[PDB]
Order: structure tokens, then sequence, then C-alpha cells
RNA sequence: GAUGGGGUAGCAGAACGUUGAGUGAAUCUUAGAUUUUUUUUUUAUAACUAAAUAUAGAUGAUAACUCAAGUGAGAAUGGU
């Protein structure tokens, strides 16, 4: 019904339920940006 | 003493014995949105069911693909795939380009050079000047 | 597994041309080799060379950690009495190397920068015509012996590797013809 | 030339004078030789078993000998009690009586003097040792040399050749 | 630099340059992971919008 | 594809050919009758034959990139056959492009300096394709001026009988009879 | 480059290189290059 | 020997074998209509587990 | 059928004894010389067939093996041999692009052209037994 | 999320299952293809078809597994495969006879038997999978396939200390093709060559059970077919698995067992002697008949060579292209059987 | 089992591409939009598959149809 993501292909493959341990298992953001914040050096330096 | 060499395996003749087609999977994207994929879906909902039919060794996976061309991607045994865009195409013309997927291998398209292809020796054997009756200048 | 170091020197008071000559001269020796050819070189670059091929080595040790082990490998050729290794670089050059870590210039090359300034050349006739004064740099790449070894083995490798020469080859009959010629 | 089919005619080559002979008006089975040599699945009739009914007249006749190369004769000129002597003597003095002057003493090949006896280990490991001192001395263009020699031999026995 | 010193690290492993002992950059003259004054202090006198 | 599948070494091996500039040739022969008249083949006809030869062009896998020639040992060239009144009023020519620098020679001075041998490797380089082959082709022909030559045992043989010889037919039938005692 | 006046900088980098030789201190791979989670 | 093949205009052509002899064409608007194995003839051969080969035949 | 010669019904026995065979199969008149398991890529869109189509060819010109060769005046009659192929697909080639162009003339017409091609595996090749015929 | 719905609906508790479940092979569109592009007869149901690519890597229970399908077709092949050896090549010697058996249903052709049916294998095995993919875990070396073979007393002392191993004994303590029987989880590696075997090991049991799937349904004759379109349709030229050690010494030893007179090597043909690339044509005649022929550069290569082919002439010798099997008899009722070459033995020599 | 097939001056027909505009307050994008490259496929002045590098939620991109032109350059001792 819809888009085939590569995230898709890896559950159908199998390989996806081993890069949801690594990747959470060094903190990082399986399925997201995470929670760090977006690029504000030249924000703060008044960059339009 | 005759020792046996390890490291010689038979070699397969794909239609001797056996037909295997090399086509193995073919991918349909459409799109709900873009005007090119018009034809897409009239060849999805009259020609592919039947074509789907006649062809019962081709896994086909129906997909949607928005913001992007229709195409006709072919897996085949291989390991090669051949994408073919078939945007503003009628039906009737995505029926002739999957047919061309069908019969089409995976291998990478040649220059005409020579006919017949073979792997078995000569059952002449080949040109010798020391087996024929010799020649006198 | 093999430590690199690419060092691109300041900007030098020339040309390509009158560069390119001293950075080909450097190629393929060690940094000792080097120092004492630009020591001893009439060229005025030559000098400038050897400072800026100075604190490549200075980076090379420090922040990549070369040549840091003549001490320890210079232990298994007198301690054990061991014998030194024997390869031949590309250019056929054969080499007796002692120590592994010794670190020497793999590659080298010769960029230009910007133009250091503009000289008015008055010519007769009243013509004029500008002279641009050049500015080029230099990047050289040092590595330890461990990559010689390493290209060495694989030249050795890839010969052996060619089969050895048949008096009768069987060479391809490369025309096809629906017939039998003989 | 200019285009693939005006080199083709340049290079041609025609089919043998045997193929051009076609029949008229009828079929037949010409007897055409070719002038190659022949594979090993053409097993001579010397080695097809009695029951083989395949034996059959050559196709010729259904329609000296060169040189000799090489013609060993086996010899057995040493006696059972003789072939102690050879035991005795070469665990005795394995330098001077060699296999070569044991093969002259009693009239047998080199290989023979071998094959019932075996000089001492410490005097075999001297032998390799001097073919090893031997191979140092050669350069890396005579070191090259002698290994294909070897690989061609290998080679040879492999059917690669 | 991050982009180009992130990479090395991920390949070269165990012989990661230590990039804190390098010399300064001359594009800008600072130290590695030091700011200048004049972006430390954000003393940079912006626009009125 | 079949045909050329197989073992190509003894297809492309350097046959060493021989050939007497004395012997009668009825088939390089203008003379046909009587059979004491025939005469050996001329200077151009032999030479015609022979560059066939070094260009391996007698061969079923002939091609003319790769250099599949032959060599071809020709003996008695001093007594090389020549028609007409050639060897006294043909000339050969030189230059080394300085003007007045035309050296001319005839070809029975050209025999004196250098044989007869000198006058067939000319005749055979200019029937050769004008390429970088040339050269190599042109020396597989040892041409010599009377019946000796270091290639006696290089001749191509046939049970022991070097082809020409004169019971050289005899010894390929025999071989051949023996071959067809097998599938 | 021969005539610039050396900075700080260049005078701690060398006296590290005579540090490293001598074998006063043993070299070890950076650690602050980069702030990444694998951490390997 | 022709394989199933799918006429535009047609309908599916069944295979046919000269050599033993055929070209019947089958069209619908149903899967089962045109003579191929459909997912529910596939689900009755999986439940006719009962089915067995002759002893002499193994 | 015209009965076959004699001189062939005995020669026959012979000819499909020997190791290996071969034949000049002729598609459309154009020869092919070919062997139990050659792929034959033919010079053309061979139309009406789809891969896995059995054809069953009868146009051979010459059948022989290493010492014999059988011959046929026009061809060689069709129940002494049985020769098979499968039809292994289509295939193309890159494509090629021809510029005509005059001297002094600007305009480059092109050419595009990019031909499909069918392959064939000879899957059988025998000799029949005639002691019947 | 709620905006990328599951593509394949599974239970919750699917992702801890060592291989999907028997109904999900109904749902799966490879398995359909895979099936149709054998042209299985439609007696194997796709839950069989999906037994058959379960390695015992993936599922260690003896069932939902392909351990014990790959064993009933491992000896259909290598049955199915030795007799039609035989009677094509009665006199091969026993030690080419085992490089011809694993030249045909060895690991590695049945690696390419698999690859040539579009077989892709899966990452690691797990119910999320779907059936048509060949899942296994190259990790884990522990599996492995019973086998007629017995393990050597001297298997220890055998690879250590490099002692014989006669191959008169192989046929009853090595294994059918000659070999010697017992010769969490971080995925942060690279690819080992022990794994390259764990996967090659994998793929050859699933086309040994495909003919054992169509062994339990459709019977004996159907797996012969099978066996008979695939793996035997192969071609390999045994004439390349020779490997000769003296020739000569083994040809005048041949021609005294069958008492024919000693053997002499004749100049056929020569040419370019005292050369760089000469050709000597020596033909090996005992007697008046001529054995066998050989052109090399050498004079002693060319006496070799012709030894060679005189040899393997007396061993490549074959009844027929194509064969009767003893096999043929337990079927339907056909023509009487006929005595078939029965060679002596391999030539022993010096 | 349709017929036809070189082309300058020149005439005529049918299309692609570029820039901006309307449908558009539309569609799509960290499950990767966009990335001057490389690669792959399709009768192909074009688009497409994949790969590598970087990282955007809109001052981003975009099919299809239509509208308007500062719309297509190996050639002017052309200009910068
Ligand atoms: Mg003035
Ligand atoms: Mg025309
Ligand atoms: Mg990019
Ligand atoms: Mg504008
Ligand atoms: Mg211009």
């Amino acid at each position: 019904p819809r888009r085939v993501t590569p995230v898709d292909k890896e559950r159908m493959v199998g390989r996806w339920k081993v890069i949801q341990k690594e990747l959470q298992k060094r903190e990082l953001p399986v399925l997201g940006t995470g929670n760090h914040g977006k690029y504000v050096e030249l924000k703060w330096l008044g960059s339009k | 003493t005759v020792k046996a060499l390890t490291q010689i395996s038979s070699a397969g003749r794909n239609g001797v014995g056996a037909f295997v087609l090399q086509c193995k999977k073919l991918d349909i994207h459409y799109s709900d949105w873009a005007g090119s994929s018009r034809g897409m879906n009239g060849f999805i909902k009259s020609l592919l069911p039947k074509f789907a039919a006649a062809n019962p060794q081709i896994e086909f996976v129906v997909s949607p693909r928005p913001a992007k061309h229709p195409i006709l991607m072919g897996h085949y045994i291989n390991g090669r795939t051949k994408a073919i865009c078939v945007r503003n195409m009628e039906p009737l013309e995505i029926l002739k380009k999957a047919e061309l997927l069908r019969d089409a291998s995976g291998e990478k398209p040649q220059k005409f050079k020579k006919p017949v292809t073979s792997t078995n020796p000569s059952v002449r054997g080949v040109w010798s000047p020391y087996h024929g009756q010799g020649m006198a200048v | 597994t093999e430590r690199k170091l690419v060092y691109k020197t300041g900007y030098l008071p020339t040309s390509v041309k009158k560069l390119v000559h001293l950075s080909r001269q450097i190629r393929g020796k060690t940094v000792s080799e080097a120092l004492v050819q630009m020591q001893f070189s009439k060229k005025k670059m030559a000098k400038e060379v050897k400072t800026e091929l100075l604190r490549a080595e200075a980076k090379a040790i420090v922040t990549r950690g070369m040549g840091l082990g003549k001490a320890a490998a210079a232990a298994a050729q007198k301690e054990t009495g061991a014998e030194p290794v024997k390869i031949q670089t590309k250019d056929g050059k054969h080499l007796e190397i002692r120590d592994p870590t010794r670190i020497y210039v793999a590659e080298t090359f010769v960029n230009k920068g910007f133009t250091r300034g503009v000289e008015l050349d008055y010519r007769a006739r009243g013509r004029v015509f500008k002279m641009n004064k050049p500015t080029t740099t230099m990047t050289v790449v040092l590595k330890e012996e461990k990559t010689r070894i390493r290209e060495h083995q694989e030249r050795v490798a890839k010969k052996l590797r060619q089969g050895p020469w048949v008096h009768l080859p069987d060479r391809p009959v490369t025309s096809q013809r629906q017939f039998y010629s003989w | 030339q200019s285009t693939a089919n005006r080199t083709k005619r340049m290079l041609n080559i025609p089919p043998h004078e045997s193929f051009l002979n076609v029949p008229v008006e009828g079929d037949r089975i010409i007897f055409n030789p070719p002038s190659s040599e022949a594979s090993v699945y053409h097993t001579p009739f010397k080695f097809l078993p009695r029951s083989d009914p395949r034996r059959r007249a050559n196709i010729y006749k259904l329609f000296d000998l060169p040189p000799v190369l090489y013609n060993p004769t086996k010899s057995y000129n040493v006696t059972p009690e003789q072939v102690e002597e050879i035991r005795e003597l070469r665990a005795k003095d394995p330098k001077k009586y060699s296999v070569t002057y044991l093969s002259n003493k009693y009239n047998c090949t080199k290989v023979f003097i071998m094959m019932c006896t075996q000089a001492p280990r410490e005097h075999q490991e001297q032998h390799k040792l001097a073919r090893a001192r031997t191979a140092e001395n050669w350069g890396p263009r005579r070191a090259a040399a002698k290994l294909d020699a070897r690989r061609r031999k290998e080679m040879l026995h492999r059917g690669e050749i | 630099a991050a982009v180009e010193a992130r990479n090395e690290d991920w390949m070269l492993g165990p012989l990661a340059p230590r990039r804190e002992l390098d010399e300064i950059t001359l594009s800008n003259g600072n130290f590695f992971g030091s700011l200048s004054p004049t972006r430390a202090l954000l003393e940079s006198e912006v626009s009125e919008e | 594809m079949s045909q050329t599948v197989g073992a190509t070494r003894l297809a492309y091996s350097r046959v060493w050919h021989h050939i007497s500039a004395v012997t009668p040739h009825p088939t390089l022969s203008t003379i046909k009758a009587p059979s004491e008249a025939i005469t050996p083949p001329s200077l151009g006809r032999l030479a015609s034959r022979i560059a066939t030869i070094l260009m391996g062009k007698h061969k079923p896998i002939w091609d003319p990139s790769t250099d599949c020639g032959d060599y071809v040992v020709v003996t008695n060239c001093a007594g090389l056959y020549t028609t007409g009144h050639k060897k006294w009023r043909k000339t050969y020519y030189r230059h080394n492009t300085r003007p007045g620098s035309l050296q001319a020679i005839t070809m029975d001075a050209l025999m004196e300096k250098h044989g007869g041998a000198e006058v067939l490797r000319k005749a055979v380089s200019g029937m050769l394709p004008k390429n970088r082959l040339r050269d190599k082709r042109l020396a597989r022909l040892k041409a010599f001026e009377g019946d000796a030559h270091p290639y006696k045992e290089n001749l191509v043989r046939f049970g022991g009988k070097v082809v020409g010889a004169p019971g050289w037919e005899e010894a390929v039938k025999a071989i051949r009879e023996a071959d067809m005692e097998r599938l | 480059p021969s005539q610039f006046e050396v900075t700080k900088d260049r005078k701690a980098i060398k006296a590290r290189q005579s540090k490293f030789l001598s074998g006063e201190e043993t070299w070890a791979p950076g650690k602050v290059n980069a702030f990444l989670n694998s951490k390997i | 020997k022709q394989v199933r093949r799918f006429i535009p205009g047609v309908g599916v052509q069944d295979e046919v074998d000269f050599s033993k002899v055929g070209a019947v064409v089958r069209d619908g608007k149903r899967a089962g209509d045109l003579g191929v194995r459909t997912r529910s003839d596939w689900e009755v051969i999986g439940k006719m587990k009962s089915v067995l080969p002759k002893v002499k035949a193994l | 059928q015209p009965p076959i010669s004699q001189q062939v019904k005995e020669l026959l026995p012979v000819l499909a004894a020997q190791p290996g065979h071969y034949t000049t199969i002729h598609i459309h008149g154009k020869p092919y010389l070919v062997t139990e398991g050659d792929t034959v890529k033919l010079p053309f869109k061979m139309p009406g067939v789809a891969p896995g189509d059995v054809l069953r060819l009868n146009r051979a010109s010459v059948i022989g093996s290493r010492d014999l060769t059988l011959q046929g005046a026009p061809y060689v009659d069709e129940r002494l041999f049985e020769c098979r192929a499968i039809v292994m697909g289509t295939e193309s080639e890159p494509m090629r692009v021809m510029i005509k162009k005059k001297r002094r003339c600007r305009k480059k017409k092109h050419v595009f052209s990019k031909h499909k091609y069918t392959v064939l595996r000879i899957n059988q090749l025998k000799i029949n037994d005639v002691s019947s015929l | 999320n709620d905006r990328f719905p599951p593509l394949e609906p599974l239970p919750p508790a699917a992702e801890s299952l060592p291989s999907p479940l028997p109904e999900r092979a109904l749902t799966s569109a490879k398995l359909a293809a895979l099936h149709a592009r054998l042209n299985l007869s439609p007696k194997i149901p796709l839950q069989t078809l999906a037994r058959t690519l379960v390695d015992a890597s993936a599922d260690e229970n003896p069932q939902f597994n392909n351990a014990n399908l790959a064993f009933v077709g491992q000896t259909l092949i290598n049955y199915h495969i030795a007799e039609w050896l035989l009677c094509k090549y009665p006199r091969l010697p026993q030690g080419i006879l085992f490089s011809a058996m694993k030249a045909y249903a060895g690991p590695k052709p049945l690696l390419q038997i698999a690859r040539s049916w579009g077989v892709d294998t899966a990452a690691v095995p797990g119910g999320e999978v779907d059936p048509g993919l060949l899942q296994f875990d190259a990790l884990k070396p522990g599996v492995a396939i019973t086998n007629f073979g017995y393990k050597r007393t001297e298997l220890a002392y055998l690879e250590k200390f490099k002692w014989r191993r006669g191959m008169a004994s192989r046929v009853v303590l090595d294994d059918d093709f000659g070999d010697v029987v017992r010769s969490d989880v971080s995925y942060d590696r690279y690819g080992n060559p022990d794994t390259r075997a764990a996967a090659e090991r994998a793929h050859a049991y699933f086309v040994r059970a495909v003919v054992g799937a169509i062994y339990a349904h459709c019977g004996r004759e159907a797996a012969k077919a099978f066996v008979k379109a695939h793996i035997m349709s192969r071609t390999l030229d045994i004439a390349k698995l020779f490997e000769f050690k003296y020739p000569t010494r083994e040809l005048a030893a041949l021609c005294a067992r069958e008492d024919f007179e000693p053997p002499v090597a004749r100049l056929l043909s020569e040419t370019g002697r005292q050369s760089r690339t000469p050709v000597f044509v020596v033909g090996i005649y005992s007697g008046s008949d001529k054995l066998g022929e050989g052109a090399a550069s050498s004079l002693d290569h060319a006496r070799f060579k012709a030894a060679m082919n005189a040899l393997k002439a007396w061993y490549l010798y074959s009844p027929g292209e194509n064969p009767r099997v003893p096999s043929d008899m337990l079927e339907e009722g056909a023509k009487p059987w006929t005595p078939a070459y029965i060679d002596m033995g391999e030539v022993i020599s010096r």
C-alpha cells in the first residue's frame, strides 16, 4: 500500500532487528534525528 | 600413479535438461499523483493481472513511488538489474517493455560478433601441420 | 595498519617549473637522505624545502607517531643476529631495510598558489606587459618503510601469478566461420 | 577495413576441399580424415575390451615403423648376496662409496643403488645444503628461469602443457 | 574539519592522530579545539533587525 | 565456435620448410613438357611462393595480425634460374636523400658481393605486406648459395624422412594408416 | 618559511619530538579528535 | 512446444505440445477463469495432508 | 518417402558410433555449425517465440564426425537426425550512433540503431537408427 | 509508527522464532515463483518447499529444518551420479572417481545450482524474514550432517604427523567424496574463510533437500529425473582431473599386465630441433599398434606427454555416450539387463 | 504478406530542451528531498536505476497540461 523504504527491505532480509540492537547499544537514533538540536554556531553570530 | 585434481567443478548449461527463466522478479512502481504514471496505472489494472498469470515463475511487486516516474525494474538470477522508465507510455507500451525484461537476461548488451558460442572441443581437432599429408614448398 | 602524513608546505616564492625539479629529487628518498641533498643544493628554494621537510617530520612523530621504533628494531638485528629485509622499489632500486619505521618521502607534488605580485615590463614603442610574480606550494606524503616492504611483496606475488613461459602457447583463433577449413 | 562486413571478406578462408565436392541429387557419407591431432576419447582398438562390439576394421577398409626414440632394456646383474654388500659399504663410508661408485662396480643404474640402500641422514642433509648454497649464487634472472623449469614440468603432468 | 576528522578515527582506529599536539591552522590562527575571542565572546556587531 | 576450441599449439608453431633453387618444379615452372625441359622456379615465381609461407597464408588459421608464419631454408641460390638477360640487364637502385648519391648495381654485380641470396631477399621483401611484421617475416627466409646450411636438423620430418627427400611421401602414408586403428 | 618567527605552537611540538624519540613518553592514539559514540 | 503466453487481445493461452498432436485460450475477469493456479488452489494442496505416493513408487 | 541410399544405410551406424558429432543447421537459409549444448545467437528477433519454447530444426546441410561426414545434396534427410533447440530469450546490443556528414556542411544527421537478437540453445543432436528404414 | 504501518502483518511474538511459521509460506510471492521456476509438480506444497530453505543453523528442532530432507536427497544424488559414472567410464581410477563425484554433487556445484535457481540468502535467521529466502547462520560451525563414513582412529596423528591414508580404505571410512569425517552475538566483523564454507554448505543442503522433497511427494522416478536434469546435465572434462607421476613407468606396467609387447617411443615428426621453440611429435607403439601420441617442445616432455595420452585413452574408455543404468530395471518393465564391463583396477607401478 | 528511404540553396511538418508563470494555501522529503560526479537501463538531442560524499522540512524540489520568451553557439582578425 505504501512505499518500500530501506527499512522495509532490511526487515524482510532479517537485518533490521540486528541494526536496532547495535544502534541502541551505541545510543544512536534508530528511526529519527535524535534530540541534539540543529547547528547553531552561525546562527549565534547573526547569519541570515 | 595418477593423482586426482580437486579444483575443477562442473559447469551448468541452462536449457540442456532443464530451463530456468533468468528473470526472477519484476518491480512495478507507479504514482497516484504523477501525470506520467497515468498509463502505468492502466497497465496495472488491465494488462498486469493476466501477464502475471502467464508467468508464474516471476515475482511481481507492485508498490507506489510518489514524486517519481514509473519504472519497471527486473531482477535476474545473475545478480544484475534492468530498470526501464515508462513515463508517458500507454498500457500496451508497458506490456511490450515488460516482455523485454522477461525475455532479456542480466548480461550487459554486446555488439553482434559471432553467432555460435561453444565450450566443447572441436569434433575434428584443430588443424596441425604434423598430422597431415605434408606440404612440399 | 600503515601510518601516513600529508603535509602541504607554505607559500614559496618561486614557480612550478622551478620547484618541480626539487620535488622529483626527494621523491622516494628517506627524510635523512633528502635533508642532506637540500643542504648541499645550489637552489635557493632548497633551504625552504629543508625547513618544511623538518616540520613535516616533527608532525609525523608527534601527531602520527612515525619513526619511533629504531631502538626496538635495532635490537633484533644485533641482539639476535637477524638478516635485514631486501626489497626493490618500483623503479628497481635495491634497498636494505634495517628499520621498518624509517620515514621516507612516499609521494610529492607541487601546486601553484596565489600570485605574489605584478611587475610592469616597459618595452620599446611604448608597450607595457604585466609580469606575474609566482608563488607555489609543495605537498609531501611521508610514510614508513612498512609500506615499501608491502608494495614490493605485492609486485613479487603478481609476477609469480602470471605463470611460466610455455614454448608452444595455445593462442586463440579469433575468427568464426560456419564450416570447417581443415 | 571500413566496416565489419568488409573485414570478414578480406580475412576469409575457404572450407576444406572435401566439403566443396557436395553430392547432387542424393545423400552420401564421405571419408574425410582431418589433418589434426585426435583426442584421448578415441580409444585405440588395443584398449577396447574383447566384448565391445565397436571393434571393427579401419574406416578406410570399409570404403616399416618410424625411427626408435626410447627402447630401454631391463637388466638384473645384482644378486641377492650382492645387495648386502651395497648396504654395508654405503653405511660404512658414504663419501667414498657413492651411488655412482657402486653403480659402476656392480653394473647397475644409479637409481637402483638408492632403492636398496639410503645414505645416513647426516650425509643426506649435507647433500641438500650443497644444492642450497648453489641456489644462492643465482641472480634474479637465473633463479626465475630455473623456477619456470620446475613449474613447466609440474604443468606438463597436470595436462596444462 | 570535523567532517574530515571523524572519518579518520573510524578508519585509522588505533592510529588516530593526536591533533591536540599539532600546530595552529594558519587560515585563522586557532589551536585545536579552541575558538577565537571574536567568536567566544560574540563581540561581532550585528544588524538592527 | 567449437572448431577453434582445442589445442592450437601445433597450429601456430614455426615449421622449417626447405626448397632448392635448382630442383625442377613442375608446378612453379612455365615449361611443363617434355619432362627434361621442366625448369626450376624462376626468381619471382619462387619468391611469390615463399612470401605465402612467410605470411602463414597456407594455414587454415591465417590472420594478417598474428605472426603465424613459418621458416623457409633456400639452398643453391647461386644457381638461381632467371629468364632472358635479367642477370646482366636488371638494375637495383638506392638513394640516401643526398642529391647525386644514386647507387645502381646489376643483378650479376649484386650476386658477386652478397651472392644470390641477396637477390632473393629483395624479391621476397617486396611481396610482403609493408608493415611492422615485414622484417620479422623476411628474417625467417634463410637463403644459402650451396647445399650446406645449419638447419639440416631443423627441416620438418615425417618418420625420419625429410620433406622433399626421395622417399618422404611413403613415410607419411604409413603413419596415417596406423592412426585409423581407433574409434 | 625559513624566516618566519617560530611561535609557541612550534616550540611545543619540538619538545614532544625529543620526548618520543628519546623514549621518555610513549605514543598513544588520540582521544579528542572527535566525539563518537562507538569509542573504538 | 510452446509455453503459457498472455495474448493482449485474446487472453491467456495454455501451454501446447504439437509433437503429441490444441491452442486453448481462456479469458475472464477472475483468476480462476484464466486456468492458472491461484492462492486458493495452493491452500487446498497444503491441506491434503493424507496424500501419499505408493510404496513401490518410493 | 524416398528410400535412403544403401551406402548411407551401411555407414550411418559408424558415424553415430563415434564419440563426437557436429551439424550445420540452416535457419532461414543461413548456416550455423553447432553442437549439442552450443548457444546460437541469431542476428534477428525471431517473431512469435518466448523463452522456453522448443524448436525442431529440420534443415541440416552437413552432419559429420571426425572421420566421416554425411552430406545431403539440397539438405540431409530429416529421418536420419533429430536436432532440437530451446529459446533462451532475447538479447540487445548497445546503441550505436552513425553520423552522416559531408564536408563544408554543418548538418550532421544521426542514425540510432539498437537491434534485438534471439538466443537459442542446442539441447539435442542425435542420429537416428535406420535399421528399419 | 502511524505513518508507516507494517507491510507484512505479523504477530508480536514473531521476531523471536527461529524461522517463519508454516502458514507464512502461503503468503510469500518468492516461494510461488521458486516452485514454478523449477516446474515442481503440484504435489509438493509451498509448506514443504519452505522447509527446504530452513537450515539446521536457523532452527534446532529436528522438524522445521532441512537436516533430514537433505540426507535422503544426498543418498539419491550420490547414488545416481555414481552408477552413471561407472557405466560411462568403467576404468576410471578410484582417486579420480571421487573428484568426478565431488565435481558434480559436491558443495561447489550445488552452490551454483542453488544460485542458478534465484535463491537469495537471508541476513540472519528469524521469524520475520519471508520463507522464500535461504536462511542460515554462518557464525555457528557446529552443524553437521550424518554421514555413512566412520572416524579414523589415527585422525589425530593423520593431520599432525602426516601419516598415510590409503585410497582403498576411503571407500569404507571416509565420506562419499573421499574426505575424512570430523576433520550475545556481535555482527561487527567481516567475512571469514569458515563462514564462506558454512554458507556454501547451506546452499548444498538446500539443493539436496529439494531432491528429498520430490522423493517423498512425487516418488522415486521423479527424483531421478530431477537429478538427471540439473546435476547430470552439467559438463565436466574428466581428462583434466588427471595428475600423473612417472607415467612412463605406469604405461610399461599397463602393457606388462595386459601382456602387450613392451612400448617403444618413436619419433613420428620433428621440426625446429636446435631452436627456441621446437616441436617433437613422438608416438608410443606397442609393437605395430599406436597407443598414444604427444607433441611437446622437449624430447623427454614429448615422450612423457605421449604416455599420459596413452593412459588417458585407457582410463577414459566409454561404452557409449548415453549408457544404460542399473537403476533402469527397478522401474516399469524394460528390456532385459546386459552385463556391464567391469574393469580389474588401476595400475599400481613403481 | 501495402508503399516509400542521398541531398546544397530553399520550402514544409512534428518534437525535445532552457528561463519564468498558472493549476499550487497542490504533491513529496532524516524510513534521505536535494547533491554540477560516477554507474546502470530504455530507440535515447532525454530520462532512468544504483553507488559514493554532504545534510535540508522550507527563500527546497517536483510530474502532468497550459501560457509567455532577454530560449539553444566549434566559428563574426567577435567581446569579457
Ligand atoms: Mg616612451
Ligand atoms: Mg536510397
Ligand atoms: Mg554526488
Ligand atoms: Mg526575464
Ligand atoms: Mg568566437
